[PDB]
RNA sequence: AGACUAAUCGAACCAUCUAGUAGCUGGUUACCGCCGAAGUUUCCCUCAGGAUAGCAGUGUCGACCUUCAGUUUUAUGAGGUAAAGCGAAUGAUUAGGGACUCGGGGGCGAUUUUUAGCCUUCAUCCAUUCUCAAACUUUAAAUAUGUAAGAAGCCCUUGUUACUUAACUGAACGUGGGCAUUCGAAUGUAUCGACACUAGUGGGCCAUUUUUGGUAAGCAGAACUGGCGAUGCGGGAUGAACCGAACGCGGGGUUAAGGUGCCGGAGUGGACGCUCAUCAGACACCACAAAAGGCGUUAGUACAUCUUGACAGCAGGACGGUGGCCAUGGAAGUCGGAAUCCGCUAAGGACUGUGUAACAACUCACCUGCCGAAUGUACUAGCCCUGAAAAUGGAUGGCGCUCAAGC
RNA sequence: AGGUGUCCUAAGGGGGGCUCAUGGAGAACAGAAAUCUCCAGUAGAACAAAAGGGUAAAAGUCCCCUUGAUUUUGAUUUUCA
RNA sequence: CACAGGGAUAACUGGCUUGUGGCGGCCAAGCGUUCAUAGCGACGUCGCUUUUUGAUCCUUCGAUGUCGGCUCUUCCUAUCAUACCGAAGCAGAAUUCGGUAAGCGUUGGAUUGUUCACCCACUAAUAGGGAACGUGAGCUGGGUUUAGACCGUCGUGAGACAGGUUAGUUUUACCCUACUGAUGAACUCGUCGCAAUGGUAAUUCAGCUUAGUACGAGAGGAACCGCUGAUUCAGAUAAUUGGU
């Protein structure tokens, strides 16, 4: 009998996060954030899209963890279960409470009406901002209308306005197509397990010809 | 609700980081007489003859000079009115004050500026004045020429 | 309002560190030489680290147009703001001058699009130098070789205080 | 039966004490002139009340002292909020990779296994990675805040002491002298200092910004400031709090907020456009409407195609290995599983649907015949439309308005 | 979110020597944990109690001596008239 | 039981809010032999109404008569039946989903003070609501809610119980307005007429024939036109029958 999601759509509190003081919160929804080949080399994935909130709200765990499942069977079915990588960019750390009524207005003992309303803990939701991202995912180049309608699909659980953003960068990474590309070339890159680590020339010489044999010739 | 006599003196009266331990003992080597000026800033690791959590920041006058402590006077705003309190506090918490160290140097600095001039011949202008508009003047496009501009057209970062 | 063409010449004020600095020169399109200014200094905030307080203005002149009895067309490039984003547009027109172009733009921009004043940017205004780089058909109907149309329905003009006519008007003229 | 005791009984009637007391309701009598508030601090068997401080009036006195200031500048101190951070401490938290086996578990090589064997699943270290903190932090604003800007100042010499120093060495208070020619930033001074006696008040409410409990409230509780109460006037049709502006009796001139088709003083004023609604729309606080859709119309972004002749339209074809491999009552392209090749070309898919128990038959993709020029697809936001259901007859103020008297 | 109506002849005062929690590697029974040794170790331990501040040749810890927890009245600070 | 006061303070209407209550949408994993949308809809999400119940205490305590039933008028549509239609996993018959539509109807009884409910029977159908939770100078007084009295539990006792039971006074209209009807001064007295405006009215079913037909393997089994009657309502009349 959880409330209807237009009740708490507000910021309107500072942010109240589970610890030594509020105990007893029932755990969130959503557990998994990543599906698909979560062991794909940076190489094999060059394509990400991005799911752009548009305002200052908040969003549910429960809402959270549907929409997860509905972009998933989407690009199962016609991509494949081993052609991508999906990530959830938003964790729920936010607690909101509840005042109970009528099971708390009993005739023996306690006290009915608005004296001593503090509330107790009912569920967690998630804070968002303008231009945050919420969902990612990344594929090759022939996923583009797959990876598009998946998300697209994806917004009609959230309440507000979302946007669908193709990037500039290559993959995960905060670097653009063409910078990376030539980068690379040049040989100031190394390989590690489904990333990619860069070099620094501050260290010591022994150590940085090994991890990067290639960037001296 | 309570009120005692340190309540909500967390990061006031804390030492800062990277600063605890010893007490740099030039402290302890200044001297002072009655009509100083001086700035009460209380030192956290040191209980003995400290301040109430009001006068951290203010500025006083000595008025008194013992073995370990000095005399201030500063006053406080009660509502409508000003009352003028004399508090006794260890000289760790105490340091002379810079408030009054610009006048003395401009008064020695006018005192000789007028002596020499009345020497020579010509008037003064000692006193000072606030800072007046610009005046005229040209500006040549030599080796300097301007560059033109234009607002950016819209793209995303991300 | 009444635009015209201003160009205006700013600089960071000397150091020691630093004499002659660099001279910034725009084209403003403003009603009077005092906001003329005022756009200078708010187009020059989101470029360079520059305010007015810390820079001084060296010039402001106007600029006329140099043939205003000859038709042109113009290509606009601007940029501006919806209420859920922002967005680039390219529009053209048909008139005798520059300033006027920065007229028609305005209202129909605000007409069109509900968009204000308050936020439009102007990237570049060029005239286009032959006829066969118009793109836009409501303009190309007005370069048709040997135009001519006539005018039907065409209401006359009565004195708005001549009441009670004594026969029929005729809109034929 | 708490019944009856002269229309009176859960304690008769008559006179006196007696004009019994009330922190509680009700009333409180002619005119003009000048000044003009509070619902807040502390205490009370205090919470519908008092004392205390504050706000206010009157009477003055000291000078006309020339001092002051809800302000700015210049110089110099204190702070832990907004923001930011976690490849920085504390706390929360998602994911791979490298190093390791004797840390735990499940196997394999003779489960031999006390074989530092081959696997691996946790756990542990190392370099990385996705998100957070009112009671976390290395950093760190804006607005507000303390002190100073001299004649009661600065410099020179030397008298007093029962204090202090080894000591006329110091510290305070002094005598004498020198430094103004200009007393040492701006602006104002339509209001300087001190004292005496006392009235009312001690239920408050509203608004921008900051903000706590609550699903929310014309709800409850706070900070700086401005209002109503205690206040009329012009505008919002009406309305204590909104906008403009504060008031002796009159004459002339000009405006603010707001308006100019009529009611209604003043434009059926001018320029560029958008909208046709069998529920149009019509001015801040304000008297309401959303998610989702439209080949209604307007403006824009991007990409693809094309006189080697496209999109649309009409007409022709739409073959072989081969009923491919499995599957099973039987499944020959079309229940299902897994594969996804070539020949001939102008072209044809180990297939898009209809259809059979299975075949057959029909059709689509693709190419071709006719024509004579520019199209096709996916997105963005303006007005309009659908979404849009309540009770006496009815309200953009009314009549009415359509290249508007709408936006 | 929590706490108080107590406790202490030392848990007050002075002086003096030492450094902690924990990790690594070793030593008969001894092992995960008993006692001993070396190295590293910015406080991650301890300070009667709730939470915050403060402390390293100490304000902790061990050792030696004591009763400034004494007499006479005044001035000043926070709550505040 | 009493007094001085309080709408600074509760129990009923009214006002703001809509959590709970009721009603309606958007996406589509799946059900439906095969097939998301004939008929439905999980995980989520957006709304509407004030016939449920809550929260607040703005208006009334020198008083607005506080449950239910009886009689009567009118209004709303979120449509039970009646008119005409669109869909189906609609052969016929019986049905289910939707549209224009509130003109016209929506019952008789056993038990309970009941609102609420549950059974019997007829019918085309036995839909849901408002009007100061319509309606007490319109009625009644079965219940709650003064004083008498009995029982059970609690209290030493006086007494308590949103526990059970029995008996308990229901006042005034002639004023103003509103409504139903009936007169009426001014331009001489009369007869015969026109019609601005206001009101408005009809409703449903059954039998015969079509027909043992269309449809269907069979079992079953319709409809328009035509004819004759009947239920509810409205306006008159008294030769016959009955009442007085
Ligand atoms: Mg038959």
């Amino acid at each position: 009998a959880r409330r209807p999601a237009r009740c708490y759509r507000y910021c309107k509190n500072k942010p109240y996060p589970k610890s030594r003081f509020n105990r007893g919160v029932p755990d969130p929804k959503i557990k998994i954030y990543d599906l698909g080949r979560k062991r794909a080399t940076v190489d094999d994935f060059p394509l990400c899209v991005h799911l752009v909130s548009n305002e200052y709200e908040q969003l549910s765990s429960e809402a959270l963890e549907a929409a997860r499942i509905c972009a998933n069977k989407y690009l199962v079915k016609y991509a494949g279960k081993e052609g991508f990588h999906l990530r959830v960019r938003a964790h729920p750390y936010h607690v909101i409470r509840i005042n109970k009524m009528l099971s708390c207005a009993g005739a023996d003992r306690l006290q009915t009406g608005m004296r001593g309303a503090f509330g107790k803990p009912q569920g967690t939701v998630a804070r968002v901002d303008i231009g945050q991202i919420l969902i990612s995912v990344r594929t090759r180049d022939s996923n583009r209308a797959i990876a598009l309608e998946a998300l697209r699909r994806c917004q009609y659980k959230f309440p507000g306005r979302q946007k669908i953003i193709v990037s500039k960068n290559w993959g995960f990474t905060p670097l653009r197509r063409e910078e990376y590309l030539e980068k690379k070339a040049a040989g100031r890159v190394r390989v590690d397990g489904a990333y990619v680590q860069f070099l620094t020339n501050h260290g010591n010489l022994e150590e940085n010809m090994r991890r990067f044999p290639d960037a001296f010739k | 609700h309570a009120a005692g006599l340190r309540s909500g003196t967390r990061y006031a009266f804390s030492r800062g980081f990277r600063k605890h331990g010893q007490i740099p003992l030039s402290t302890y080597l200044r001297t002072y007489r009655v009509g100083d000026i001086v700035d009460i800033k209380v030192n956290g690791a040191v209980q003995k003859g400290m301040p109430h959590k009001f006068y951290h920041g203010k500025t006083g006058v000595v008025y008194n000079v013992t073995k370990s402590a000095v005399g201030v006077i500063v006053y406080k705003r009660v509502k409508h009115r000003y009352i003028e309190k004399r508090i006794n506090v260890r000289i760790e918490h105490v340091k002379p004050s810079r408030s009054r160290e610009d006048f003395l140097r401009r008064v020695k600095e006018n005192a000789e500026l007028k002596k020499k001039a009345k020497a020579e011949g010509v008037p003064v202008q000692l006193k000072r004045q606030p800072a007046m508009p610009r005046e005229a003047h040209t500006v040549s496009i030599a080796d300097n020429k301007p560059v033109t501009l234009a607002p950016v057209a819209y793209e995303t970062t991300i | 309002g009444r635009l015209q063409e201003y160009q205006v010449i700013g600089r960071h004020l000397p150091t020691e560190a630093n004499p002659n600095p660099a001279l910034y020169r725009m084209r403003i399109f403003a009603p009077n030489e005092v906001v003329a200014k005022s756009r200078f200094w708010y187009f020059l905030r989101g470029l360079k680290k520059v305010k007015k307080a810390t820079g001084e203005i060296v010039s402001v002149n106007v600029i006329s147009e140099k043939h205003p009895l000859k038709v042109k067309n113009f290509g606009i490039w601007l940029r501006y703001d919806s209420r859920s984003g922002t967005h680039n547009m390219y529009k053209e027109y048909r008139e005798t001058s520059r300033v006027a172009a920065v007229e028609a733009m305005y209202a129909d921009m605000a007409a069109r699009h509900r968009a204000r004043f308050r936020s439009i940017h102007i990237l570049k205004v060029v005239e286009l130098e032959k006829t066969e780089d118009v793109k836009r058909p409501y303009i190309k109907q007005l370069v048709a070789k040997n135009l001519s149309f006539p005018l039907p329905h065409r209401v006359p003009k009565i004195s708005t205080k001549k009441i009670f006519s004594a026969k029929r008007p005729s809109t034929f003229s």
